[PDB]
């Protein structure tokens, strides 16, 4: 439906995502660990019954009525992990995730308070600006004509090169800044 | 031990 | 709360309406009925700054309790007896209100039996 | 069996209950792959500018500029006065004006009549 | 008044004889000295106005508008010196000359004893404003903006001219002091109906009236920052000042001529405030909020009670300071991201916290947080309109809901949430920028300590 | 010494938090029992509620006719 | 620094309600593979927690003892 | 509060949860044991392993990431990347 | 930015529809403009009218708080469908059934408050008795006038 | 099936660079290099000087004006003695005792 690498979900991926959603909603309905553990084994037994189904039309039909089964039997307030989307602590620390480029705008009196940090920051900046042209020419010699098909990026292929488009993955803020 | 640098904008100005 | 069921589910002609009662004269059934005696002077409970809800026929025990409560500070547990005297006289006032309600209910029963006897006789 | 989900304007149909989610036909695979190709091209075009060390500024999005231009400046060149726009422009443009005119006029005529007949209690009203 | 007119004119040789590096410093310094001097106009009396000469007077209506006008010029110079840094030196001096000339026309617009001299200064303000918008505005649309601003005004104001000259032929004078004692009642007729429209529609355009407001979200948006500051803070208030002077002559016909316009204002502040909920351009949102705030001043002047005039002049001063500060805040983000799209640069409190505090205070004054003079003017107008008709509280109170909703949405979109990743040119706030915000916000908050000087002639 | 975290087992308890928790639980039950011993009428009733059917017609003034 | 985890072999589901769960699953031909992962919740210091009336009556014993001591104290102090 | 995670601690806890799983014998398990090719597990078993990892460390692994964690070392590297360990 | 990347008039010929689909960075088979009824939309695409809350939150969005990529055509009401605002997400209970249950609960409670107002509870007591002509001077009665005597008796 | 070998290699290289970046966020033992820089003073500065200022303001500026501090008149009971007059308030009438 919407994925960065794949254009779709396969049938096997849909079955596994239904199985995980159904177990999480069953754990929300079935709060206690032994009671959840019993009904989770029963749900695994319901998933193992039609596991060796070769007819893909029959399997798609079973998946579709199993989604109707889930939509009838879901919890109205399922458990959400706190940093997970919809959680009570989700995107809580984004106000503290200052991007690294703001350190370029510091005054020299407050850069002098951290001499070794900024001396070590400048060699990261030097590494990034000497890696940039090599990784651009890596991307354009490896992307096919008409543009990239998927959003997957290649690794570094030579000894000495960095992976293309690495800086905002590496220098991203911490989850607890 | 293991004090971490806190990235913050410039508070000088 | 049986009177609610007797007024709402039964007949309302024999049950006293609370918003307009007594509907009978106070001397109707009483030879030489005496008035309620007010102990606290109107100026006394004016100077004691009582709430107008509290200036009823038993405000004198309230004035005694408030004078105790002022004079026994900081011992705020030291006027249980004056408070109980005021609470007991309020209890007696509420019992008098219950007696007025039961009096009006029995007189409406008397009027019901009177009109039924008049209908059956003549 | 189970109560069928009835989608509304403000409560859409789930992805897992949509019948077109289970289309395995080759034309839907081509459409999904072509959408992935457009999104990957826009993604690469964005993050080649986003990861540039020499760049210091705003990576301009022509989609955002295009949206803000459509919301403001393209509206009157694409307006045609017809039955729909005239009947909506007069219902929502002068309709409430007539409504609040008659409400406030009726209220002030009634209040002025009560004051000149000595009926409106205006006893301590000296601030106005 | 000539102790203010002559230093304002002496700012012209001061800007044209200054050294090239000194033209902002010198004009800022001496315009601040003129603004300090402007407090001598607070010699106001409980009965008489301060009547200087045959040509000039100043009561408690014109005095806060004069102090705000003379205060806004140094703040406009501070706001404009950064984006005109690369400008040619003579064009920079011509820009400062247009601001000085606009101050000169405004200070004798508000003090003009006679109404046709009020008309000439009132219309003379158009020419520097038109030049500032069309010459130093940033975009193409400034040219079209300069046409709308020019031609909604004159089409309203040329019937005023005729009307004023008619009063000159009927009363024998257009001295406002003479017209205070020689005013005759204006009865119900068609001649007096179009007399009323000719006296009122130029100021209805200047306020702006809803439905006549369309020049403003082009003129205030396409202007440079000093243009937007003087347009929102001062030039809208020429309409309110002119109404408060001209409705002396329009009684008792106003008591039913006001009914359509009041409707246009009472529903119009519901409309334009709602428009602010869906504005994508931040500067357009601030402009539509100005239309919504001036709708209350229109209602308050048309119902013509003491409480409504006091609320309307307090709301005019308060809106001047608040809207000028909001345009300066939006400009401080525009001078970093070079786009007025409000959804573009987000999460700015993580990057610019003190400027986010200025955004917070300007939003709180925009939504009329008590005890700000914004709330004093707002509340007094609401009291008087409730006395006018008790149902108006609905359209009043609902407005105060929506006014809160667009004020904080503006604050939530630009300051809160996650910062935009690809925007990396968010410089720390300059001392000039925080200074500009404080010179708006600190006098605005200090006026809550003593609001009687901004309550007008019938305090 | 501060509390060291544990894995899959019951945490370390300080003696002080246990004696404070037991002291305030005991203080709650002491206060409930003490006030119930001394007041006993804020819960159970202060004054006897009279029965209106037991009232004679002589004290209510009901002439039998 | 280094945290020493307890031994994994001690987490056995015998004596826990996971044993009852495994019995009721084996009655219908099933088996629970994640029981020993959940077994720590029902063992050790987390086994045998109080009931709800045992939770409300926390401190009732010492509170009643102090009550009896204070009632005897005032009963001797009045005389 | 909130004790910091180490790579050795994450590895110990991942292997601990996998040793408490009855479909994996704890003597054949290593950090590089592929769940399907070495341990002979199902994809449903892999979903349950990732759910036990989520319950262990208290955060959610999304399904686009969970389907690719096919050995304990990939799980340890994922938890290391999402919690920024060895700062 | 330039003129042929700005929005324009409604596309009529299929090659105009194709080039405006190319302009908004989307497929021709997915590009549907708003219907040409003169409301002022032009060639701007009618996107499926979903909130940004319905977007996949685990995807690497270019704008993660907005759940929106760079160059993706924004919905006409994107400022309306932000996550601070109107949510269109699927609900566990159907919309019409939610409206029926909420309206039925509120209407039943208002009806029963009206019923209990018509049939109130009270206690079997008479009215509260106050001395001094029902506290005539205390309630603000003027002392130059004299009320009727309100006399209460023992019972 | 898990990762492709390109995904494994890219995640390994990004992992190494990310852990180098996170290691480079630790401070030196000299950092932050800072520039070179009465027991009951709270009850004196926050209590007693404000009580002095506020008592001066209330005594000589607020209560010198009419109706600025208006106090409810004190509650008078039967049996009280007035300080300003000496007039003893007479007690209440004897109670018709109830219990
Ligand atoms: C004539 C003499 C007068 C003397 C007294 C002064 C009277 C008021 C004048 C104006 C004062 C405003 C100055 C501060 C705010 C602006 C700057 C700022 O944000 O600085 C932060 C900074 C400290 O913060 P930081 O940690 O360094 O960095 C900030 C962070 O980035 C992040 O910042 P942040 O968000 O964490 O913190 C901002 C915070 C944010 O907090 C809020 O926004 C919440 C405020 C609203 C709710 C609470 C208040 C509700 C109303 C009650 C108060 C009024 C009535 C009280 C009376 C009793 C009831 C009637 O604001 C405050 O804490 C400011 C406190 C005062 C707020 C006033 C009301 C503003 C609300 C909007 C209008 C409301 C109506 C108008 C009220 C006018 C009253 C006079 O402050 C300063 O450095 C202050 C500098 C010096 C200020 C001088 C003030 C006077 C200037 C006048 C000069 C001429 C006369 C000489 C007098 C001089 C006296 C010393
Ligand atoms: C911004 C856009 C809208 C602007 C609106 C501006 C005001 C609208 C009304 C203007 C009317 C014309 C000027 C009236 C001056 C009144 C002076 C006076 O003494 O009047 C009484 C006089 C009365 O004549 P008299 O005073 O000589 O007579 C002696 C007195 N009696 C009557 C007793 C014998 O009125 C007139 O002579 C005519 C008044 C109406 C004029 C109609 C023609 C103009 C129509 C409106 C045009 C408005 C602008 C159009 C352009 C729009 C934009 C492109
Ligand atoms: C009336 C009506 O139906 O007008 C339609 C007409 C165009 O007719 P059409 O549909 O093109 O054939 O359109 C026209 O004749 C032009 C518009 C008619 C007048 C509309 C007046 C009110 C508009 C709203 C004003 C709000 C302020
Ligand atoms: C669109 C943008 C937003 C709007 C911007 C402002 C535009 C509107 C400005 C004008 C507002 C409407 C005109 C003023 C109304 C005031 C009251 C009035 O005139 O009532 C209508 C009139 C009632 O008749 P009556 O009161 O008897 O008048 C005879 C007087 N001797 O009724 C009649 O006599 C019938 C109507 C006669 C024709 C009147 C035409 C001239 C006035 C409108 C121009
Ligand atoms: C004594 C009498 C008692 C009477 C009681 C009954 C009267 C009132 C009846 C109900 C009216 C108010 C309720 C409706 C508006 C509520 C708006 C609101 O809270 O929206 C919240 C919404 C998102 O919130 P949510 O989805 O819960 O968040 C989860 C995390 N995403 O957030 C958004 O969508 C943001 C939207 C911002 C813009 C909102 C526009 C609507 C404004 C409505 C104003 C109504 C004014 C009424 C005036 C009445 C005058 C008397
Ligand atoms: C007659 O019934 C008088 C009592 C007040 C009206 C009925 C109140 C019913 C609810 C209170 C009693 C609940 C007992 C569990």
């Amino acid at each position: 439906a919407f994925l960065p690498s794949a254009a779709y979900l396969t049938h096997q991926q849909k079955v596994l995502q239904l199985y995980k959603r159904a177990l999480r909603h069953l754990e929300s309905r079935c709060v206690h660990r032994d009671k959840y553990r019993y009904f989770a084994c029963l749900l695994r037994a319901r998933f193992d019954e039609h596991k060796n189904e070769k007819d893909m039309v029959k399997a798609t039909q079973l998946l579709r009525e199993a989604e109707k089964e889930f939509w009838h039997g879901q919890h109205p307030q399922p458990y959400i992990f706190p940093e997970s989307p919809g959680g009570t602590s989700y995107e809580r620390y984004e106000c503290y995730k200052v991007p690294e480029w703001c350190l370029d705008d510091w005054h020299p009196s407050e850069k002098a308070m951290y001499p070794d940090y900024f001396a070590k920051r400048e060699q990261w900046k030097k590494l990034r600006r000497e890696s940039w042209e090599r990784e651009v020419k890596q991307l354009q010699e490896e992307t096919p004509v008409g543009g990239p098909r998927t959003e997957a990026l290649p690794p570094a292929r030579k000894q000495g090169d960095l992976p293309p488009l690495w800086w905002h993955i590496v220098t991203r803020p911490r989850e607890r800044p | 031990g293991k004090r971490l640098f806190i990235i913050k904008p410039s508070g000088f100005y | 709360g049986a009177h609610l069921a007797r007024r709402y589910l039964g007949d309302a002609s024999v049950e006293p309406e609370p918003l307009r009662m007594p509907t009978f004269p106070p001397d109707y059934g009483f030879p030489e009925r005496k008035e309620r005696e007010m102990v606290a002077t109107q100026q006394e409970m004016n100077d004691a700054q009582l709430v107008l809800q509290q200036r009823d026929y038993c405000a004198h025990y309230l004035i005694r309790f408030l004078k105790c409560k002022r004079d026994s500070f900081p011992n705020f547990l030291a006027c249980k007896h004056e408070q109980h005297d005021w609470d007991y006289c309020e209890h007696l006032d509420y019992v008098k209100r219950m007696k007025e309600f039961e009096r009006e209910r029995r007189l409406l029963q008397r009027k019901k039996r009177r009109e039924q006897r008049e209908a059956d006789m003549a | 069996s189970f109560p069928k989900y009835e989608p509304s304007r403000l409560a859409s149909l789930p992805t897992t209950l949509d019948p077109a989610e289970y289309d395995i036909s080759s034309e839907t695979r081509k459409a999904q792959a072509e959408r992935l190709a457009i999104r990957s091209r826009l993604k690469r075009e964005y993050q080649l500018q986003y990861n540039d060390p020499s760049r210091r500024g705003v990576v301009e999005d022509p989609a955002l500029i295009r949206w803000t231009c459509a919301r403001s400046a393209n509206v009157y060149p694409n307006f045609r006065p017809n039955t729909k726009t005239s009947l909506l422009g007069a219902l929502f443009g002068i309709g409430p004006l007539i409504f609040w005119y008659y409400v406030f006029k009726t209220d002030r005529d009634r209040k002025e009549k009560l004051i000149q007949e000595g009926k409106l209690d205006r006893t301590f009203n000296i601030s106005y | 008044m000539l102790k203010y007119i002559i230093p304002t004119m002496m700012l012209m040789p001061l800007t044209w004889l200054s050294k090239n590096s000194m033209i902002w410093i010198n004009t800022t310094l001496h315009s601040l000295l003129i603004s300090l001097t402007s407090l001598l106009l607070l010699n106001q009396f409980g009965d008489n106005s301060l009547n200087f000469s045959l040509t000039f007077f100043s009561d408690s209506l014109s005095t806060p508008l004069l102090i705000l006008t003379m205060w806004l010029l140094p703040l406009m110079l501070m706001a404009s010196q950064h984006h005109l840094s690369k400008e040619n030196l003579a064009r920079k001096k011509l820009f400062i000359s247009m601001l000085i000339l606009l101050q000169l026309f405004l200070i004798m617009t508000f003090t003009a004893t006679e109404l046709i001299f009020f008309y000439i200064m009132f219309e003379a303000t158009l020419v520097p404003t038109l030049i500032i918008i069309t010459r130093w505005g940033n975009q193409t649309e400034r040219l079209n903006a300069g046409l709308y601003f020019l031609f909604y005004t004159l089409a309203g104001s040329l019937p005023l001219l005729v009307a004023l000259i008619y009063i000159q032929n009927t009363m024998g004078s257009l001295n406002f002091l003479i017209l205070q004692y020689w005013v005759q009642p204006m009865p119900n007729s068609w001649s007096n109906t179009f007399m009323w429209l000719a006296c009122m529609m130029a100021f209805m355009v200047k306020m702006p009236l809803y439905g006549l407001h369309l020049w403003l979200p082009k003129a205030h948006v396409e202007a440079p920052i000093a243009g937007s500051m003087v347009l929102a803070a001062i030039l809208l208030k020429l309409g309110g000042y002119g109404m408060m002077r001209i409705t002396l002559l329009l009684n008792p016909i106003t008591d039913f001529m006001a009914y359509p316009f009041i409707m246009l204002s009472l529903w119009g502040m519901i409309m334009t405030s709602s428009i602010c909920l869906r504005q994508t351009d931040l500067k357009s949102l601030i402009a539509y909020s100005s239309v919504s705030h001036m709708a209350l001043v229109i209602v308050a002047i048309l119902i013509q009670t003491p409480w409504s005039y006091m609320g309307a002049t307090a709301l005019m001063i308060a809106h001047g300071l608040t809207s000028s500060m909001l345009f300066c805040l939006a400009n401080s983000n525009y001078e970093r991201v070079h786009s007025r799209t409000m959804i573009l640069a987000r999460g700015l409190q993580t990057l610019l916290p003190l400027m986010a505090a200025w955004w917070l205070l300007a939003s709180l004054t925009n939504l009329a947080l008590p005890p700000s003079i914004n709330l004093i003017g707002e509340l007094f107008v609401v009291m008087s309109t409730f006395s006018w008709s008790n149902i108006t509280i609905i359209l009043m109170g609902l407005n105060m809901v929506i006014t809160a909703l667009y004020s904080l949405y503006m604050l939530i979109t630009t300051q809160r949430g996650k910062h935009t990743h690809h925007i990396n040119n968010i410089l720390p706030s300059f001392t000039r920028e925080n200074a500009l915000m404080s010179l708006h916000m600190l006098p605005l908050l200090l006026l809550s300590l003593n609001p009687k000087i901004i309550l007008g002639p019938l305090y | 010494a501060h509390i060291e975290p544990r894995y899959r087992q019951f945490p370390q308890l300080t003696r002080s938090q246990v004696i404070q928790a037991e002291f305030f639980s005991a203080t709650m039950w002491f206060w409930i029992l003490w006030r119930f011993w001394h007041d006993s009428d804020a819960v159970l009733g202060h004054f006897p509620y009279p029965d209106p059917s037991q009232w004679t017609d002589e004290e209510l003034g009901i002439p039998p006719d | 620094s280094k945290m020493e985890l307890p031994d994994y072999k001690q987490w056995k589901i015998e004596g826990t309600p996971l044993e009852t769960v495994q019995e009721k699953l084996a009655a219908r031909g099933l088996r629970d593979p994640w029981g020993r992962n959940e077994a720590w919740r029902y063992m050790g210091g987390f086994a045998n927690n109080v009931s709800f009336v045992g939770a409300l009556l926390k401190g009732f014993k010492w509170g009643f003892a102090a009550f009896v001591v204070a009632v005897g104290a005032e009963y001797y102090l009045e005389s | 509060d909130a004790p910091p995670l180490t790579l050795e601690g994450i590895k110990d806890r991942v292997l601990y949860v996998l040793k408490l799983y009855d479909k994996i014998d704890p003597e054949k398990l290593s950090v590089n044991s592929h769940f399907m090719k070495d341990l002979g597990l199902d994809s449903l078993d892999q979903v349950e392993i990732i759910m036990a990892m989520e319950d262990e460390f208290g955060f959610e692994i999304p399904d686009i990431d969970a389907e690719k964690l096919m050995c304990p070392q990939e799980i340890v590297d994922y938890i290391a990347d999402k919690k920024d360990v060895y700062e | 930015i330039t003129k042929d990347m700005l929005p324009g008039p409604y596309p009529k010929t299929p090659e105009e529809r194709a080039a405006a689909a190319k302009k908004y960075n989307m497929r021709v088979e997915d590009y549907e403009p708003y219907p040409d009824d003169g409301m002022g939309y032009g060639d701007y695409p009618k996107l499926p009218d979903r909130s940004q809350q319905e977007r996949d939150p685990w995807y690497d969005w270019d704008h993660p708080d907005l759940r929106l990529n760079w160059g993706e055509p924004m919905h006409w009401d994107l400022d309306m469908y932000i996550r601070n605002r109107v949510d269109t997400s699927p609900t566990p209970v159907n919309w019409n059934l939610m409206c029926k249950h909420l309206f039925g609960f509120v209407a039943f409670m208002l009806f029963m408050f009206w019923v209990g107002e018509t049939y109130p509870t009270y206690q079997p007591v008479g009215p509260k008795q106050y001395p001094y002509n029902n506290l005539y001077l205390e309630r603000g009665g003027d002392p130059n006038k004299e009320p009727e005597p309100v006399v209460h008796y023992e019972i | 099936s898990g990762y492709t070998p390109d995904e494994k290699l890219r995640l390994q290289q990004l992992r190494e660079l990310r852990r180098r970046w996170l290691k480079d966020q630790e401070l030196s033992p000299r950092e932050p290099v800072l520039p070179p820089r009465r027991h009951s003073i709270f009850a004196f500065t926050h209590v007693l000087i404000p009580v002095w200022i506020i008592h001066y303001y209330l005594k000589y500026h607020v209560t010198t004006k009419p109706y600025t501090i208006v106090e409810k008149k004190p509650r008078i009971f039967p049996g009280d003695t007035i300080l300003e007059t000496g007039e003893v308030i007479p007690p209440m009438k004897e109670f018709p005792d109830q219990h």
